[PDB]
RNA sequence: UACCCGCAGAAGAAGCACCGGCUAACUCCGUGCCAGCAGCCGCGGUAAUACGGAGGGUGCAAGCGUUAAUCGGAAUUACUGGGCGUAAAGCGCACGCAGGCGGUUUGUUAAGUCAGAUGUGAAAUCCCCGGGCUCAACCUGGGAACUGCAUCUGAUACUGG
RNA sequence: UUAGCUAGUAGGUGGGGUAACGGCUCACCUAGGCGACGAUCCCUAGCUGGUCUGAGAGGAUGACCAGCCACACUGGAACU
């Protein structure tokens, strides 16, 4: 703390690591579905959560969570992840953007839909 | 009136060459401390005159070497 | 007349034989629009009847404030077991700048243009006890001229 | 970028009359001024520090007609402007055309005040201006146009700035329908029930 | 070691006053003398008084104000680690001017007030409040 | 070769030209050693639309700087006007 | 082309997120540790203001959200502006080179320091006072500023020599 | 968790060379030179005016506009 110390060894910061690093500082990466599976979650809580390995573009190989109810999704399907993580699952860090070139959106779902690729219902 | 420099020789090894240590004192620019910097200047001397520890005054001229390009002017505190 | 804020309510507890016997505390505030500013920490089995020990408390143990027209004299700084407070006064409407418990009682203290900044612990009680520790710390060029002797002017 | 909506459901959030109608049947009769609107209005939660920052800059904006983006620029200026800061963002929204419309009573709300500049029914200093925020300088005249000065609703407004309290800092000519921007209005020229520095404190995080 | 007395001088005035001592007593210099000057002048301290000829002794005389003490805040600016400098445009105010820097300038010690009536400053010793 | 020139800078179809020295190998809004005033073609009544230091123009066609065929032509609505 | 004039008639022109707490804004019906939500705390096991729909409401608005990224908040690398008995943190102790600091008095120096002047610090940019496009965005005049460096002239309290 | 590096290397004399000083080059002589105030090595990287943020100090950054540098399939070379 001694002046003279901050003269010879400086206040060094605190290099945060991101937690994405598949997508390399970008928003979305497009992948290709491995294998689409179920997992069961952590302990308080109880489901089957629908998560995919995916083969990124960029070479790396990545599970992500796939929301909503219902999916298309098959082995050798084309898919955009957009980062985000699943908290109730050890090692989801992405979330897939559905309605993004192979994935469809939610099936009759009239609220948050933009966040589901839902087009608008018309009357 | 000419621009000019003092410091204490280094060395004195090199013929017709001398090594000048020139301490300036700086203010460090975050946290205010005047901290001595030194500067080492390789000075061309005829006849080989300085000692080392000897203060030397030098001025600027054109470039004698690659790495001289500074002629002293007098020489204060010649001796030991 | 007398504004009164309570700023926090917080529910506490007490493990005996039979199990948890809950609680509630109540932090409140009173002030007259000026100087007289004052708290109180009252706490019972129910929130009214906590708010009122506490304004009850609150309305003795007023302290006076020296303000200015409508802000402080001078940049004061306050502490309390947690909590350094750091507060300035300001130019005309540009409001109380303040975080949380500290607007509260600067708007009972009649105060209206502070710059504030509460570091460390902002804990409502203690934060409360070093703005009001600041606020009474603070002199005025009236008495630090009695106290240097000198005049007002001569202070400038 | 406008509110099109219900203009009383503004009124009953807020809980006081916004004039945003024109004022010739009480807004007790139109609307329960004293219910918040929807299901659950009857109730009233014990309403936040934020709550009341936002629901005064809430009425700002909605007695002015102001949007949010706009209505932060003025909060920029009148902070980058000398002196108080509350007291200049209300004489930059008091230096709007359609409320100087407003206040010399061409038109019955601000809104159509707003419509008669969209509609090329005003000119200043002689010259035709369209826009709704045009800030109006001091010294300056404002008339209602020739063709438009035949309206029915122009003199009905008239009628109804008769009923109304006659601001100091301006000048109108009712028979030619126009008017003189003689000087910004101080703050006690205006409502004392604005407590413009929660809307300071609220774009002062 | 005493590598500071300027700060032992504001020790000795910072304690003297939190024990309610009446007079306070020092080692004596030109400087610690200039600076009794100012806050004798500027109405921290009642009187000063150097006394001895080989090695001199610098008495100070507190100043209490309805019981309790006058100087509220005393602090060290300027120190051998650390030395600071300001111009005539930089000089602060203490306590928004109520409370006063000791300067040292070409032309003497004196205020913060009267360095920049003077037009130049120098080097911030101390903050009295 | 040095010479005076004009400099486009202004918004879409309302142009501003600043009367700059500048070395001709330069570009047209680039490097310059000294802007010796403007023009506006667009100039309101009540305002100034020209403004030349006829002084450092005399000054660098002494060094013997050229001048452009506008600049000279504001020279002389200049030296007409006034 | 701007711009202006004329015609007709409310016609040709509003959506997105959210509503457990933080965080402004609530009820119902399905649903049953399933389906699913999720920034954090956490929700869901038959009365879910937290899932999904509806009604209502709130915030924004020709945009609204999400994601990525930077600073902020974070006084959470603390120069301003932190700490080290027990929460992370005093080397097991010591001598000691370089280095940092240095009692008191006089004289000198003027390096630091302070003041002033000169040159420079491109323009633009930021800021101030104005001007011009129906306003604004934008464009623009003038100024301040660029906290710096160099030289010279002084000052001599402090520090250094 | 890079501590030693360097023989045209460092300097000198003389000759050559360039628009020009100069190991720029050559012969000879001398044995130096840099480095803990970080040499050398490694990774990364165009620099600035400035931009974003921030009360500020600071942090991050260098798209557009403007100033400098560098390159023009890659590696080299010279001519005019
Ligand atoms: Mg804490
Ligand atoms: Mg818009
Ligand atoms: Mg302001
Ligand atoms: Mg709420
Ligand atoms: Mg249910
Ligand atoms: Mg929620
Ligand atoms: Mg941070
Ligand atoms: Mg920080
Ligand atoms: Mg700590
Ligand atoms: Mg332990
Ligand atoms: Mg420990
Ligand atoms: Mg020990
Ligand atoms: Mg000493
Ligand atoms: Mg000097
Ligand atoms: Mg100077
Ligand atoms: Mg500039
Ligand atoms: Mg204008
Ligand atoms: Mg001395
Ligand atoms: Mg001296
Ligand atoms: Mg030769
Ligand atoms: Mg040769
Ligand atoms: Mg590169
Ligand atoms: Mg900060
Ligand atoms: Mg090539």
């Amino acid at each position: 703390a001694t002046v003279n110390q901050l003269v010879r060894k400086p206040r060094a910061r605190k290099v945060a690591k991101s937690n994405v690093p598949a997508l390399e500082a970008c928003p979305q990466k497009r992948g290709v579905c491995t294998r689409v599976y179920t997992t069961t979650p952590k302990k308080p809580n109880s489901a089957l959560r629908k998560v995919c390995r995916v083969r990124l573009t960029n070479g790396f190989e990545v599970t992500s969570y796939i929301g909503g109810e219902g999916h298309n999704l098959q082995e050798h399907s084309v898919i955009l992840i957009r980062g985000g993580r699943v908290k109730d699952l050890p090692g989801v860090r992405y979330h897939t953007v559905r309605g993004a070139l192979d994935c469809s959106g939610v099936k009759d779902r009239k609220q948050a839909r933009s966040k589901y690729g839902v087009k608008r219902p018309k009357a | 009136k000419i621009r000019t420099l003092q410091g204490r020789v280094v060395s004195d090894k090199m013929e017709k060459s001398i090594v000048v240590a020139i301490e300036r004192f700086v203010k460090h620019p975050i946290y205010g401390k005047f901290i001595k910097r030194t500067t080492k200047l390789h000075v061309h001397d005829e006849n080989n005159e300085c000692g080392i520890g000897d203060v030397v005054e030098i001025r600027e001229c054109r470039p004698l070497s690659k790495t001289k390009s500074w002629t002293l002017v007098r020489v204060v505190e010649k001796a030991v | 007349e007398l504004q009164e804020k309570l700023i926090a309510v917080n529910r506490v507890s007490k493990t005996v034989k039979g199990g948890r016997i809950f609680s509630f505390t109540a932090l409140t505030v009173v002030g007259d629009g000026n100087g007289r500013v004052g708290f109180g920490y009252g706490k019972a089995r129910e929130v009214p009847a906590a708010i009122q020990k506490a304004m009850e408390k609150a309305r003795r143990n007023m302290i006076n404030v020296a303000l200015n027209n409508g802000t402080l004299q001078h940049p004061v700084k306050g502490v309390h077991t947690g909590s350094r407070v750091f507060m300035q006064p300001a130019s005309e409407g540009t409001g109380i700048i303040a975080g949380g418990a500290m607007r509260a009682v600067l708007e009972v203290a009649g105060v209206h243009n502070v710059l504030a900044k509460a570091y460390g612990s902002t804990n409502p009680i203690n934060v409360v006890r070093a703005t009001i520790d600041g606020l009474e710390n603070m002199n005025s060029p009236e008495m630090v001229a009695a106290k240097r002797g000198k005049s007002v002017e001569e202070i400038l | 970028a406008r509110y099109l909506g219900p203009k009383l459901k503004l009124s009953r959030r807020e809980g006081t009359d916004l004039f945003l109608k024109s004022g010739v049947r009480a807004i007790d009769t139109k609307c329960k001024i004293e219910q918040a609107p929807g299901q659950h209005g009857a109730r009233k939660p014990r309403l936040s520090d934020y709550g009341v920052q936002l629901r005064e800059k809430q009425k700002v904006r909605r007695i002015y007609g102001v949007l949010e983006r706009q209505f932060r620029n003025y909060y920029k200026e009148a902070a980058r402007l000398k002196g108080n800061t509350g007291e200049n963002l209300l004489a930059l929204l008091e230096g709007r055309l359609d409320n100087v419309v407003y206040r010399m009573g061409f038109g019955a709300t601000r809104a159509e005040a707003r419509q008669l500049v969209s509609h090329k029914a005003i000119m200043v200093n002689g010259r035709v201006v369209n826009i709704a925020s045009y800030q109006v300088s001091p010294n300056d005249v404002v008339s209602i146009r020739e063709k438009a000065k035949k309206q029915s609703r122009v003199k009905a407004a008239l009628e109804l700035a008769e009923q109304r309290e006659k601001p100091t800092w301006l000048e109108v000519d009712a028979g030619k329908m126009e008017g003189t921007f003689k000087r910004k209005p101080e703050r006690s020229d205006l409502s004392a029930d604005i407590n413009e520095h929660l809307i300071v404190e609220l774009y002062s995080k | 070691s005493m590598q500071d007395p300027i700060a032992d001088m504001l020790t000795r005035i910072r304690n003297g006053q939190a024990a309610n001592k009446a007079a306070v007593t020092m080692p004596s210099s030109k400087l610690k003398v200039a600076i009794a000057n100012v806050l004798k002048e500027e109405g921290f301290i009642e009187d000063f008084k150097v006394e001895g000829d080989t090695k001199p002794e610098l008495e100070l005389t507190l100043k209490y104000f309805q019981g309790k003490a006058v100087v509220e805040s005393i602090q060290r600016v300027s120190r051998p680690g650390l030395r600071i400098y300001k111009r005539k445009d930089e000089l602060p105010k203490v306590m928004a001017g109520l409370g006063i820097a000791v300067v040292s300038t070409s032309k003497g010690v004196m205020t913060d007030r009267a360095a920049r009536q003077a037009g130049l400053g120098g080097e911030i010793i101390c903050y009295v409040a | 070769m040095v010479t005076i020139r004009l400099a486009r800078h202004g918004a879409k179809k309302r142009p501003f030209y600043q009367v700059v020295v500048a070395d001709s190998r330069n570009a047209r809004n680039g490097r310059f050693i000294e802007r010796v005033g403007f023009f506006n073609p667009i100039a309101s009544e009540k305002e100034e639309g020209t403004r030349l230091d006829l002084d450092r123009i005399a000054h660098w066609v002494g060094q013997g700087a050229t001048i452009s065929d506008r600049v000279a032509a504001l020279i002389k609505e200049v030296n007409k006007a006034a």
